[PDB]
């Protein structure tokens, strides 16, 4: 479960099962500069080691600053009160926007990371972190507890986006994989392979209608059909017509859309069979899936999230059924433990949000911190903890306050050892704005952190002081000064 | 770069220590030398600032004082002494003449294994412990005379029943906390005890960290920024890392975690600057980093190797 | 056996009387079949009536409004109704054990109760607050939930280790078996028993003699156990104090006992002090861990998330029984997913459970599916609540039961359904009522009073038409 880093891959000191050597390690004031060494004969090298998976990049600090801005800008809205009628509506308004802001900052970050190194282990983790976030927004930061009818456009957009950014498939490297034109069976037409259809339904199940249409106009739209069976040519054609106008704004237009689709599947259902025994069904199924047949939507689904997505798109677009959709989907395809995002999404969808934080904290401490923060703002997680008979116990950094407060404060502390003076304001601000904890408890924490601020400029020093003023730690200012003279 | 480098020591190296800013490191070995390395800003490489012979015997412990008292290092050797040095910026680096001895403490009648400066909020103060099994605190009463080192206290930790020959390890670690009553931890063989300043200005034993079934190779008090309780970790020879939660309501003692992941002796135990991460190293030739859970248990967040 | 034969089956107007038969030569028998796992017992209908009373009595409070006392007073009554429900079910389970024994139905009903105990302990006592808000009630419910879920440690296992079976010269308690069963008792709050198992072998024996030092630990430790706080979260704060003092004193002291007996006593003291590492070590099931954490470490539900996680890393959820997973779900926040499972144990319990969870406001109707609407009778769909759904289904299920005593419950349940048009309900009653198994005059008058109350003219007209032939010519 832990990261087994290669201290100094090129030259490692311990090798023999022999004399179990006395290895010593000391964590340095700087995250990126620690040290390992050995108290043994002929082992006089010092090994500077930096903490496993630490982000020193400029792209990262930009990300951190960006997120801190959103946090600060949220003002009173970063808190949730368990102007009268509207405070409720206006609150979500801003929170939902901040969620968008967070998502944005992370996409940008992921962008600057792909250009910098390309596809490093860090890139993968950040995308996973984003996938879990897309899913989270799609389920709680759009409809505000209402149903898809409340805003069909936004919802389906987020859903369709979440799904088509989670994994790469169907990757165009697989599109050509089946369009190999390999005729290794007497007359293997351009589609008579279940392979063709599965990949057509898959496209439909994922809302990828554009591509879906293309794969059809690829082989036998007019070909085998406009010729062989004129009846089924009309189905496969005006079906492609309906796909072209799948409603994404009016839950009314969809109600009527599913109508024409069900009419079409019934007409074709009992009609002129002038095609192969297989091609017959392969078209019914395509039409069943588009109509929402639950049995079928599960059949042509490769992963639970394809099923879940399909259900909402073609069966009944109501979150009141997500509980059932999720269950059926998972009975069909289990959660894939290969990647770290699937389970968190299953948790989100199924109501237990709090349990995505531990996993996201593994992908990236920062994202996790602010994610937890905005979830508290929305009021999706709260501090259940309580006090005593009205009576010290001022340990800010604990389970006493929120799970969010905890994560934010930890991130602050983590920033302090990063040695980037740009983020120190973020660190202190994060602590200062912590919605929980005594003004005095905070005073002490700042009183101990500040002395470590990596000041160099005059402006830097003035900043330290302004904070000693703002918090009343004059004795501490007179101390950083005692280092100036004797520096 | 981040590749290894030679210390320049002939005999085994005992301790490596960081200055306050994390940009400097002091090294001491058996070849009776103290080397100081500088982390060049431009070329992110560690490069020797000065080396020099400092003791007549093997130098085991070392430590820097708070920057608000100048550039000061302290050393403990098997030659029964503790020496204090101050950097003279008016000397070339590598000259062997960049650090001037400010004093010598000969009170110890047995070799010394550890020396640690106290938290700055208490003045230039320090402690040391050796074979004589007597912990001693020294104070530079007048911060202007970095030679004016008086002896503040003497406490008999052990009964000194083992000739220096019989396995004898000792460790020190002060409580860093600025807003907590002065106190420090001491390990002497199997035992590990905590001392606290009384109203009478004398050290008294306020508790013990029970459970160790062998020699305690290392111990360190963690920075309690934010928390109200204290946490001190110990790396024992029985192959276990232990983390004790100490609360004063007078001192209570809880054992939070035990970890044998090392399967062999845990030689080094170190803390974060925020007391947010805890490190352990041992026989298995691996370093482990530990973070605290929301429940206050401790979890291995990573394993660095050899 | 393998003769492909045309089997035919027809569901009857009465749940308990269906029919199977075969269209084949020399197969002229008729097989009356009753629907699998159907409750016809009197004990059951009593249960149903009892639960319907609580539902009816909840009045406006069976609904949840998304005057500062209305909030506090609301929970007051709901939390009581939850207790009422639990009671009615215990009684039912009781009358079932006496009547039929430990049959399949008994097991399922207990499972159903276990899941309910757990549910109450987590949402119907503290009302979102922490254990300090009411330490007594909470710990009582918790300790109860745990010691009714499974039987162990069954006294059939207590004697199992006190077998006095000496086979490498056992010292009766120098055995690892003895301790695990002592800690187990502690972890489950079963302190009385815990003490007894000690005063069983070497309290004064091996100890009062061998090591006088450790005799004092093992003794005044048993003293602390005797006074584990269950009312003041203050007394506990101080209790854990003396316990931690004790473990430290003993921790570094006179070792005048065996190398093993030495540790076996530290561990006992560590567990009581709350060492997380240890509480997990001597736990056989996740729920023993979870329970221990709350009893000896930190009594705060703010940590349940973590407690549950650690507990499950130690011992996975046991799929043998149907109650464990639902409890894991309860504890971990997703309540809604216990309903499907409870519905399998017993449709009735599940129905009302879902109901009171809606009353508490633990589950609500998220649905909203039209801006264009006005016939779409859906009293029986996903359109309304998950609770509304379950209550209405139960009502329909009652109609085929043929017990005229429950028909009022059936109709009442439909009539009080907090969702659905007065007209939608009118139609549903209009179709069900004709099936009422009336016999008395009072029965008929009841039917009619319902036709009046709902204005089902053309229906009271057929009831009477059947009556013009079964009332004008039957009661002769």
């Amino acid at each position: 479960g832990a990261i087994l880093v290669p201290m100094t891959v090129n030259d490692q000191p311990i090798e023999k099962n022999g004399d179990k050597m006395p290895l010593k390690f000391k964590l340095g004031p700087l995250s990126y500069q620690n040290m390992a060494f050995i108290t043994a004969k002929d082992k006089y090298k010092l090994y500077p080691v930096r903490i496993p998976r630490l982000d020193t990049s400029k792209e990262f600090s930009a990300y951190v600053s960006g997120l801190f801005e959103i946090y600060r800008d949220l003002g009173d809205d970063r808190v949730f009160n368990v102007v009268n009628s509207n405070f409720a509506k206006e609150h979500n308004a801003t929170v939902n926007l901040a969620m968008e802001a967070i998502l944005n900052e992370l996409e940008v970050f992921i962008g600057r990371v792909k250009d910098q190194d390309g596809r490093v282990n860090r890139f993968y983790e950040l995308e996973e972190s984003l996938t879990v976030l897309n899913c989270l927004r799609t389920m709680y930061f759009i409809l505000d507890g209402q149903d898809v009818e409340e805003n069909r456009s936004e919802f389906i957009e987020s859903l369709l986006n979440w799904i088509n950014r989670s994994d790469g498939e169907p990757d165009e490297e697989y599109i050509e994989q089946v369009f190999s034109v390999k005729d290794s069976t007497a007359g293997k037409k351009v589609f008579e392979t279940q392979y063709f259809w599965k990949l057509l339904n898959q496209l439909v199940l994922r809302g990828l209608l554009s591509q879906a249409i293309g794969c059809i106009e690829r082989s036998d739209l007019l070909p085998y059909l406009s010729d062989t069976c004129a009846v089924s040519f009309d189905a496969v054609s005006d079906s492609i017509e309906l796909l072209k106008q799948y409603p994404k704004d009016s839950s009314s237009t969809f109600r009527e859309w599913k109508n024409l689709v069900l009419k079409l599947s019934q007409a074709f259902g009992s009609s002129a069979t002038d095609i192969s025994g297989e091609l017959r069904d392969y078209i019914e199924d395509f039409l069943l899936v588009i109509g929402g047949n639950q049995r079928k939507i599960l059949q042509y689904s490769r992963t639970w999230y394809e099923s879940f997505c399909g259900f909402l798109l073609y069966y009944i677009p109501s979150l009141e059924l997500s509980a059932e959709y999720l269950q059926m989907s998972l009975e069909a395809n289990v959660v894939d433990i290969t990647n770290d995002w699937e389970q968190p999404c299953v948790d989100i969808i199924s109501g237990k949000i709090h349990s995505i934080l531990p996993v996201m904290e593994s992908l990236d401490s920062c994202t996790a911190a602010f994610t937890a923060m905005i979830c508290e703002a929305k009021g999706l997680i709260e501090n259940i903890f309580e006090g005593e008979k009205n009576s010290m116990l001022e340990d800010l950094f604990s389970y006493r306050n929120g799970m969010a407060s905890y994560m934010l404060n930890s991130f602050a502390f983590e920033l302090c050892s990063l040695g980037d003076k740009e983020l120190w304001p973020v660190a202190i601000g994060l602590i200062a704005l912590s919605a929980t904890g005594t003004r005095s408890a905070k005073k002490m924490v700042i009183a101990e952190l500040l002395p470590h601020y990596p000041f160099v400029t005059n402006d830097d020093i003035e900043w330290m002081l302004s904070i000693c003023v703002e918090w009343r730690l004059p004795e501490i200012a007179k101390e950083i000064y005692t280092t100036l003279g004797n520096q | 770069h981040m590749q290894p480098f030679d210390s320049g020591h002939d005999d085994l190296v005992h301790d490596v220590v960081y200055d306050f800013y994390g940009r400097h490191v002091a090294t001491c070995s058996s070849d009776q030398h103290i080397k100081v390395f500088k982390l060049d800003k431009d070329t992110s490489n560690w490069e020797l600032s000065d080396s020099w012979r400092a003791h007549d015997s093997s130098i085991v412990a070392i430590d820097w004082a708070s920057p608000e008292y100048g550039r000061i290092i302290a050393s403990a050797s098997y030659d029964k002494t503790v020496k204090l040095w101050e950097e003279d910026p008016d000397q070339e680096e590598c000259s062997g003449r960049r650090w001037n001895k400010l004093c010598t403490l000969n009170d110890s009648k047995g070799s010394l294994y550890s020396v640690k400066f106290a938290p700055a909020h208490l003045g230039l103060k320090l402690a040391c412990l050796g074979n004589d099994g007597i912990l001693r605190l020294y104070d530079a009463l007048e911060p202007s005379d970095l030679r004016s080192w008086t002896l503040t206290s003497e406490m008999k930790v052990l009964s000194i029943p083992p000739a220096n020959h019989l396995q004898s390890d000792f460790c020190l670690s002060w409580c860093p906390s600025r807003f907590s009553p002065e106190k420090l931890a001491v390990s002497a063989l199997e035992q590990a005890i905590i001392y606290q300043r009384g109203k009478d200005g004398k050290l008294h034993v306020a508790a013990k960290l029970p459970g160790h079934k062998s020699l305690i190779r290392s111990i360190s008090w963690a920075p309690s920024i934010g928390r109200w309780y204290q946490l001190i970790a110990t790396g024992c020879k029985d192959g276990r890392i232990r983390i004790f939660k100490i609360t004063e309501k007078n001192l209570q003692v809880e054992l939070l975690s035990e970890h044998d992941d090392h399967n062999g002796e845990v030689w080094s135990v170190s803390w974060n600057l925020t007391g947010t991460i805890l490190s352990s190293a041992g026989d298995d030739g691996k370093v482990r980093l530990w973070k605290a859970t929301y429940s206050n248990e401790f979890k291995c967040m990573s394993v660095i190797t050899a």
